[PDB]
């Protein structure tokens, strides 16, 4: 791929996520998923070999199915409604069409079987645009119909989404499936506040995209995918464990670090709506997540693995990659706990 | 956890490339006269095609 | 600017440099068949960058100042020791052959990385296209097992994947009694110790499969003795070539830009060649590995990145 | 509703269970994409032309031209799933199950 | 599946109980059908007996749990005459757990699902009493 | 006001001091990335490029300030709101008569 | 039975999708969606969008084209299947053919039927719009004001169609 | 819109399509121009869960008025009574 | 009506023809006659295997092309509109793409067919 | 069976279920439709 060719794809990933979230009319917000599907498909087979294309067709059937009860619930708005306007639809069959459509896109359990499947075989760099970019376009959707999805079926989407997402990563050495696993468990989370605070459906939203970001930009500066070539680390980069101890410990959800916000904000507004055994449930199948975190850990950091001896000849070459805002991205993943209340800028 | 289903699966290739297959990328074979205009009537010109 | 996708924007294009004088020559060899001589004399003549042989300590030669480090900071790999006894039970022998592959995987990116980077064509002392000759020696002889080759494979097939091949292999050669005689006129001890049976093994190697699998894909020019004697008659037969095959013919500007930010990225050249699997070989416990790193970021000049060891005259740390 | 929008819903409906259930070919899918466009753009076109609804009158036409889009992706990777496999079966694309 | 827990939930605590046994082995057999869909759908059987006989098994289980619990706890409401007591459903939970231990033939199981099963439907009378939302409304 | 950032009332508060603790925490947040920076690029962590890690710090509380800003805004809107509703509704909101402890009654329960 | 003929036309409908939905070879799906979209022209076209209509069957028919091109080489096999060769295309055919006669025989009999939902079957008809008489298309000025109106419609398009002819020229280069 | 940039641009990229009673191409109005402008004038302003409540009669009408479901129904019902009659020899229709 | 019975007409003609054809004339049917036709010996293979095409990525182009004519065909009536500023500025900004697509697809070899 | 042991063992056989695949896509968008029809016909979930 030339690298101006790279950059105007890139756009066009952006630009169709930026007219779903500026549209005031269906029409338009189904073009803007046909133009962000269109330009991903080609980030996705980047690398040409036989996993990334079925990577690549895999995403492609679960992204055009998604989008084509999308737009047959917009049709039906219009017979209903007579009109185009993102808002509340009006008629029940529709909301539930899109709210399927948007698990769909999302990879809510049970619709959750691409996720794993597409993030293991693109290159890392894709897989962090699949797991934090593409959340916010359906994300931004459903902030503006919530007031008529029907409650049953987003709260059953979300309490699946954090059971499957809890056991899925259980069984995974693959840090590409861990991290789609865990995105699985996190969105149940976003959907589960969102009948009551859509606020908290953003801010569980943004410090998701924060967290894995750091993640998925340590993997890529050593270019890690595995657990054990992770494990190999500490005898290349000391800080580098470190700093994904630090993290890993955040996206489990301990105090007092910023990754208990999110969980911390959703049970109070679940709680004001006297829903105790929800957020209760929700939590303690939230340990899941922890378990297989901290398995990384300790393969990480506060271990020290068998290394190889050509380990020795990596110790004379500095590390190289861009590593983008990785300084910054690390102390909001873990730093942000006594700046909760900032959360109302959302509001 | 490995189970019994799991027991045929292997980890992924270091660099995930797959090694390249040959399930049969056969040509075209086509008897190219003799009853043909262009094969002057008592050539059996037998050619592999591709496309 | 540093290379990269904004300096290949602006015009930094591999084709602009390049000229029919832009090549990436290998000499081959068995032990002693005269290939450093002839490497060396035709860089000068063609006027191309000369790679020695990469050795034990070719990566100390390119990082810090220079110079061989200590060999525990190589793991101990010893080539002597190879010679004195094959089949020790430590595993020297495989861990030399594993750490030489990573060193000459290292000098083909420098190499290429000259080569794209200024135009220049570069001449090298075998390549990690033949490295395989003595792994395969070592395995007929009964130094390696059969597991060290799976290993070596694994590597490899991750690795010699992203490069390009040489435009030119010249190629020496001298049957084995001669190498045999010239071994012992050399005068090193532990040389002297070289079976036949293992030179063979290189010899088979070379004339059974890396030949055969070069020409399909690059010029080969083979020498005897007395024709190598004479650099400049090979240098002539080079300079006439036809250049007419092998995959340098489809290279464009999109691609050698992506070969480019591979080679000048070295812990992206030598990812593979540490792949989390336990050989006792080259496995290195938990202890081991952490006492030795802590004593090479003890050495002067490696504490910290390049530039800002001010141990070793560094300025403006402050400011940079 | 009209007895007409009976039929257009139950093209709709065939079309995505055409869709779900697969057998191997990955062509025959990609027509059932092609189709539920179909339904879509019939459904969209009657209840615009029916409401005299003036302005809704184009966006059925750019519905098709998504569809086209959307359809070239398809063969697009059809192609590369062949040229690997050499078939379009989907039982082959299977490879990320480990 | 509301019109069904309604029956169960809309008659009186521990009298008719073989009605009871009507409303809890059909939810019992509904979700043994619901875990026969998806196995046999991601899990493709052998062949068409293969997937039938497995079909069997899972609902003749879950409805076998169904039946015995709204029996084993209505049976029981009427035997104590304390129509609302979560005690009635631990016992009714616990025998369902039972049921489950032997047609998978593991004691191990069978001590477990007791627990977990006699706990939660404790649990779930306790909700209907106290009015425990678990989807809770929005209100606020 | 849609899609903006500081809605023009929110010039009548009082704008957050330049030292807010808040806001000296969001520098110490910068300072903590910038010797991050220096770490994974194995540089002198403490001294190595002092003008990087002083656009950390401005950055940070550039950015933090309106932040804080707004913050401050979206609060004052709450409260705002809430008091106009309670006064819209005085009916919702009565103003009960409130007992003594002398009249009114709480059972005791004895620790024995 | 001509007052009927949008009916008619859309059982044809529906027999079209079920020929391609049970996925027998390509080739006749392609002939399926081929009749679909026919039908399907002239469903729109009775309702006074000519345009509308006779686009869509000239833009399946091109995609269609491809669609055949692409079957020969590259979804073919030695015995295509037609809908009788296979059980599992002939049970799939046969039922969606079932189905739709059911519903056809039953809003027929009542002038009415309820396939999960209501639906009226006096037929299409009674709906239509009783005041026509402006010396213009409705559906051409709507269409035609894409170029007026629809500026931002028309740079979403024509960009998603540049990076079309972009994206599949990545997609497909190995 | 999640992210109003057009009301705050005053750029209209995509209002002009929302609804059938915007201007459109010479003015032609659709089919229920009238029950449309009714029902959002109601709930103009007042948000969603008053106007479901409060502007319940415009809707109903403009819900009658898209699909006609109350008309086909009255219409049936007439039609059906008149065959119910026809073989009776209860009703002769006028020329 | 009369688009109907014109078309009823005209292909049920044709239908007549071939009923004729095949009903008239005196048939004589065994294998050798209706073999497959290869130029006097038997086909090597089936015709059903696969045909490559070689110009499979203009086809797909060919799929995002005949969607613009869709685009462009309503022009003669979009040139009545007063706002005649707007229309053709993006009637040509419409033609300027297509033209853009055409000339990245040429330089970059997608009309030149695989071999 | 409050043990740790047990309940270890239970998110070990749970975690098995979820994750033992077979990478199919028929078998994927199978259980799809499975999900949409019992999403009507069992929760209604459409109304
Ligand atoms: C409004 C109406 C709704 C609109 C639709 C109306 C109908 C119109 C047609 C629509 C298009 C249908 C597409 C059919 C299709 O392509 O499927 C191909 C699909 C696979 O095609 P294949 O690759 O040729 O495989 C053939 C063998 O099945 C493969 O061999 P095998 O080894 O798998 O054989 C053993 C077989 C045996 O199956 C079992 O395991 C027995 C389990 C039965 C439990 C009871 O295993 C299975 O197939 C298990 C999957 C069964 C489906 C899941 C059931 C749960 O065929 C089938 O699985 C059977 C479908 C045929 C009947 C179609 C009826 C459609 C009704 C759908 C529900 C509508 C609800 C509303
Ligand atoms: C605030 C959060 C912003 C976080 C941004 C994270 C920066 C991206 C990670 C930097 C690491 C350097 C890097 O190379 O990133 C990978 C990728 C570039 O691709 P790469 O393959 O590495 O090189 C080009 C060859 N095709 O880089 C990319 O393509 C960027 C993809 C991620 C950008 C989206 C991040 C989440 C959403 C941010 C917006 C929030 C609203
Ligand atoms: C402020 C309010 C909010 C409060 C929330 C809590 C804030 C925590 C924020 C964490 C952000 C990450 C910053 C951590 C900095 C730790 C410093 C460090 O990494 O150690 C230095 C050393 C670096 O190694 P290197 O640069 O390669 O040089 C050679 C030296 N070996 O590294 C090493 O060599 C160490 C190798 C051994 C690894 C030991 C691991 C155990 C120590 C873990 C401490 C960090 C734990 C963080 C988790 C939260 C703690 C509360
Ligand atoms: C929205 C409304 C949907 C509500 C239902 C949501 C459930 C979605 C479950 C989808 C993911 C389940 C994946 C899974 O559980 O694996 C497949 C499983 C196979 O189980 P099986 O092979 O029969 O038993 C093997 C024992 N060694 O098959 C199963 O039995 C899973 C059944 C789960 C039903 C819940
Ligand atoms: C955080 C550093 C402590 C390290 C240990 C970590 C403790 C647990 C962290 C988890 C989150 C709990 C945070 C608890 C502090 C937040 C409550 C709070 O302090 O609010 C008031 C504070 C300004 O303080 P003030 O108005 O003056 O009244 C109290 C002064 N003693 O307004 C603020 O909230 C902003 C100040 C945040 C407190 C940390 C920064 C103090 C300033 C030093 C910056 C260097
Ligand atoms: C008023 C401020 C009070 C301080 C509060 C600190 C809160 C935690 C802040 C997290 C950020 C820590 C800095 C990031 C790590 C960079 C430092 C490092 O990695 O190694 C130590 C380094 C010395 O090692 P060297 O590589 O040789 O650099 C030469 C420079 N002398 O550099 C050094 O010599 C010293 C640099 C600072 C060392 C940081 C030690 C780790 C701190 C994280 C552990 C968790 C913090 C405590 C948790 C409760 C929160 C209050
Ligand atoms: C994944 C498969 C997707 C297949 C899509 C199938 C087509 C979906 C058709 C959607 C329209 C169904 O229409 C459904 O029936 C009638 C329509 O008058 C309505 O009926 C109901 O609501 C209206 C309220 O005004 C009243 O008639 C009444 O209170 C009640 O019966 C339902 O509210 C509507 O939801
Ligand atoms: C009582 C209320 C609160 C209880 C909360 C307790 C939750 C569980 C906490 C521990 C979770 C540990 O998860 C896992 O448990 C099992 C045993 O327990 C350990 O496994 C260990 O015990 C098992 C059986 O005893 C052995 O077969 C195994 O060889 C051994 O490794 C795992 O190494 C540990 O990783
Ligand atoms: C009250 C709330 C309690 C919250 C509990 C939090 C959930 C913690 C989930 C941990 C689940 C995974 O933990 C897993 O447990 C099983 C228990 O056998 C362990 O498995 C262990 O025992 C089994 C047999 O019994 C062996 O086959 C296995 O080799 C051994 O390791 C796994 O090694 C461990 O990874
Ligand atoms: N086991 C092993 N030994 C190697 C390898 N490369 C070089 N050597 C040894 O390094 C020594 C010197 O390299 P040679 O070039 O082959 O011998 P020479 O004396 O220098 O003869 P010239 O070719 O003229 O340079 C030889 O004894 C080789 O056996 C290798 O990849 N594996
Ligand atoms: N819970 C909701 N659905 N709405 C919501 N996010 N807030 C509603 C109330 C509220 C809370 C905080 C602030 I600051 C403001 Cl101004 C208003
Ligand atoms: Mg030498």
């Amino acid at each position: 791929m030339n690298p101006i060719i790279f950059i105007i794809i890139l756009l066009t990933i952006m630009l169709g996520t930026i007219i779903v979230m500026i549209s005031s009319h269906w029409l338009l917000v189904w073009i803007g998923f046909e133009m962000n599907m269109l330009a991903i498909i080609p980030i996705m087979m980047k690398n040409h070999n036989p996993r990334a294309t079925e990577a690549s067709t895999k995403y492609f059937l679960t992204q055009s199915t998604a989008s084509m009860l999308l737009m047959m619930a917009v049709i039906i708005n219009l017979m209903f409604s007579g009109q185009w306007t993102v808002m509340k639809l009006f008629n029940p069959m529709a909301s539930m069409l899109m709210t399927m459509a948007l698990a769909m896109k999302l990879g809510m359990a049970p619709f959750h079987f691409w996720v794993p499947e597409v993030t293991q075989g693109i290159p890392l760099s894709s897989g962090l645009i699949l797991l934090t970019w593409q959340k916010l376009a359906p994300m931004s959707v459903l902030y503006q119909i919530f007031p008529s999805i029907n409650l049953n079926l987003i709260l059953t989407l979300s309490v699946l989404s954090i059971l499957i997402g809890g056991w899925g990563g259980l069984n995974q050495t693959q840090l590409r499936k861990i991290m789609a696993y865990s995105s699985i468990a996190h969105m149940g989370w976003m959907t589960a506040v969102l009948p009551y605070n859509p606020t908290m459906t953003l801010l569980n939203l943004i410090i998701y995209i924060i967290m894995t970001s750091t993640m998925f930009t340590m993997f890529m500066a050593n270019s890690t995918t595995t657990t054990l070539s992770l494990s190999h680390t500490w005898n290349k980069t000391p800080i580098m464990t470190v700093l994904i101890l630090a993290t890993l410990l955040s996206m489990g959800g301990l105090p007092p670090l910023s990754g208990f916000m999110p969980k911390w904000m959703i049970i109070q507004e679940m709680t004001k709506n006297n829903s105790i055994i929800l957020p209760t449930f929700m939590a303690i199948t939230a340990l899941l997540n922890l378990y297989f975190y901290m398995r990384l850990t300790y393969s990480t950091t506060l271990t020290m693995f068998p290394s190889t001896n050509n380990m020795k000849m990596k110790w004379q070459f500095p590390l190289m990659k861009k590593m983008t805002f990785l300084p910054t991205m690390v102390v909001l993943s873990t730093m942000m706990l006594p700046l909760t209340p900032m959360l109302s800028v959302l509001e | 956890y490995p189970t019994k289903e799991t027991a045929h699966w292997k980890p992924p290739p270091w660099n995930d490339v797959d090694p390249p297959k040959d399930t049969l990328v056969s040509n075209l074979t086509l008897n190219f006269g003799p009853q043909h205009p262009a094969a002057h009537g008592v050539l059996r010109l037998v050619m592999e095609l591709s496309g | 600017l540093q290379y990269g996708p904004l300096a290949y924007i602006l015009g930094e294009k591999a084709t602009k440099k390049m000229t029919e004088k832009s090549k990436l020559i290998t000499v081959d060899g068995n032990i002693c068949s005269g290939k450093s001589k002839l490497a060396k004399e035709i860089a000068e003549k063609l006027g191309l960058k000369h790679f020695p042989e990469a050795g034990i300590h070719y990566v100390d030669s390119t990082t810090g100042d220079g110079k061989p480090l200590p060999v525990q900071f190589s793991g101990n790999c010893s080539l002597e020791k190879f010679y004195d006894d094959p089949k020790s039970n430590d595993g020297n022998s495989y861990r030399l052959q594993a750490w030489l592959y990573a060193s000459r995987l290292l000098q083909y990116a420098d190499a290429l990385e000259h080569l794209l980077s200024t135009g220049q064509g570069v001449v090298l002392e075998r390549s990690i296209y033949s490295d395989f000759v003595f792994l395969e020696a070592m395995y007929r002889q009964g130094f390696i097992r059969k597991q060290c080759v799976d290993h070596y494979n694994q590597v490899k097939k991750v690795t010699i994947c992203e490069y390009l091949p040489p435009h030119v292999v010249v190629y020496v050669d001298v049957p084995v009694p001669e190498v045999q005689s010239r071994i012992q006129k050399k005068g090193n001890p532990h040389e002297m110790k070289i079976t036949s049976a293992y030179l063979q093994d290189i010899e088979n190697a070379y004339k059974g499969t890396f030949l055969p699998e070069m020409s399909e894909k690059c010029e080969v020019l083979q020498y005897s003795a007395w024709e190598a004697q004479d650099a400049e008659k090979v240098v002539e037969d080079i300079e006439y070539l036809k250049y007419d095959k092998g995959p340098w013919l489809d290279q464009n500007d999109r691609k050698l830009h992506k070969l480019r930010m591979l080679v000048q990225d070295k812990l992206e050249v030598l990812n593979y060649t540490s792949i989390p699997v336990f050989l006792p070989e080259v496995t290195v416990g938990a202890h081991q590995s952490d006492q030795v790193f802590q004593e090479f970021t003890e050495l002067p000049g490696r504490k910290y990145r390049a530039g800002y060891n001010e141990d070793v005259g560094d300025k403006w740390i402050w400011l940079k | 509703m009209s007895m007409v929008y009976m039929n257009i819903m139950m093209a709709f409906t065939v079309s995505l269970v055409g869709l779900l259930m697969y057998r191997s070919h990955l062509m025959s899918s990609l027509l059932c994409l092609e189709g539920m466009m179909l339904s879509l753009f019939v459904m969209a076109a009657l209840t615009i032309l029916n409401s005299h609804f003036t302005l809704a009158s184009m966006m059925p036409i750019i519905l098709l031209v998504f569809a086209a889009c959307e359809a070239a992706l398809g063969l697009s990777l059809l192609v590369m799933v062949s040229n690997t496999y050499g078939t379009d079966y989907v039982q082959n694309l299977n490879l990320l199950q480990c | 599946a509301k019109t069904v827990l309604r029956q169960y939930w809309d008659i009186p605590e521990g009298t008719e109980c073989h009605r009871k046994t009507y409303a809890t082995t059909s939810i019992g057999g509904a979700a043994g059908l619901v875990v026969s869909a998806y196995s046999v759908a991601l899990k493709t059987p052998t062949s068409f007996l293969e997937g039938v006989a497995r079909t069997g098994r899972y609902t003749f289980t879950a409805a076998a749990i169904g039946a015995i619990f709204g029996l084993t706890s209505c049976i029981s409401a009427q035997v104590r005459e304390k129509p609302d007591d979560p005690l009635n459903y631990l016992i009714g939970g616990c025998a369902g757990g039972l049921i489950l231990g032997a047609r998978t033939r593991s004691y191990g199981i069978g001590a477990a699902a007791c627990a977990y099963m006699g706990l939660t439907a404790a649990l779930v009378k306790m909700g209907q009493l106290e009015g425990w939302q678990v989807f809770a409304e929005p209100k606020v | 006001a849609t899609f903006q950032f500081l809605p023009d009332e929110a010039r009548s508060l009082p704008p957050p001091k330049l030292t807010d603790p808040r806001l000296a925490f969001v520098g110490f947040l910068g300072y903590c990335s910038g010797l991050i920076d220096n770490a994974i690029r194995r540089r002198p962590v403490l001294l190595a490029g002092l003008h990087r890690q002083l656009l950390y710090i401005t950055s940070f509380v550039f950015v933090g300030y309106y932040l804080l800003k707004r913050q401050d805004y979206m609060y004052a809107v709450r409260d705002h709101d809430m008091f106009s509703y309670i006064k819209s509704h005085p009916e919702d909101f009565p103003e009960k008569d409130k007992k003594t402890y002398g009249e009114v009654f709480e059972e005791f329960h004895p620790v024995r | 039975m001509m007052l009927y003929i949008v009916f008619i036309l859309s059982v044809i409908f529906v027999m079209g999708f079920v020929g391609f939905s049970s996925k027998p070879s390509p080739i006749y799906g392609g002939l399926g969606l081929i009749v679909s979209g026919g039908v399907g022209c002239g469903i729109v076209l009775n309702f006074g969008g000519s345009f509308l209509g006779l686009m869509v069957f000239l833009i399946y028919l091109g995609g269609m084209m491809v669609v055949f091109g692409y079957t020969t080489a590259m979804a073919t096999e030695q015995y295509p299947e037609i809908w009788l060769s296979n059980k599992a295309v002939l049970g799939a055919f046969v039922t969606g053919l079932l189905m739709e006669f059911f519903m056809v025989y039953y809003v027929l009999k009542d002038k009415e039927v309820e396939v999960v939902f209501e639906f009226n079957g006096l037929g299409d008809w009674v709906i239509y719009d009783t005041g026509d008489s402006g010396f213009f298309s409705e559906e051409a000025m709507g269409i035609a004001a894409l170029y007026s109106y629809g500026t931002w419609l028309v740079i979403v398009t024509g960009w998603s169609l540049l990076i079309g002819v972009v994206v599949i020229m990545e997609i497909t280069r190995g | 819109p999640f992210f109003d940039v057009q009301k705050r641009l005053g750029v209209d990229l995509d209002r002009w399509m929302t609804i059938q009673s915007a201007e459109q191409p010479h003015k032609i109005p659709s089919r229920c121009h009238a029950f449309e402008k009714e029902w959002i004038e109601c709930a103009h302003g007042i948000g969603s869960i008053r106007a479901e409540k409060e502007c319940k009669i415009e809707f109903e009408d403009f819900r009658e008025c898209l699909l006609r479901q109350k008309t086909m129904k009255r219409l049936h019902a007439i039609r059906r009574q008149r065959e119910k009659l026809i073989k009776e020899g209860k009703y002769t229709p006028p020329p | 009506m009369n688009l109907m019975l014109a078309l009823l007409t005209n292909f049920t003609l044709a239908t007549l023809l071939v009923i004729i054809a095949f009903w008239l004339p005196q048939l004589n049917v065994y294998s050798e006659k209706t073999s497959p036709y290869e130029c006097g010996f038997d086909p090597m293979g089936s015709a059903r295997l696969p045909f490559s095409m070689k110009f499979f990525l203009v086809a797909i182009t060919f799929l995002l092309f005949d969607l613009e004519i869709a685009l462009l065909l309503p022009l003669p009536w979009a040139s009545q509109t007063a706002n005649l500023n707007t229309m053709l500025t993006m009637a040509l900004f419409l033609i300027i793409l297509l033209a853009v697509s055409l000339a990245y697809e040429w330089t970059q070899k997608g009309l030149e067919w695989t071999e | 069976a409050i043990l740790p042991k047990t309940i270890s063992l239970a998110q070990m056989k749970a975690s098995t279920l979820v994750t033992n695949q077979k990478g199919l896509i028929k078998l994927y968008f199978l259980s799809f439709l499975i999900t949409i029809l019992i999403s009507m016909i069992l929760f209604n979930f459409h109304e």
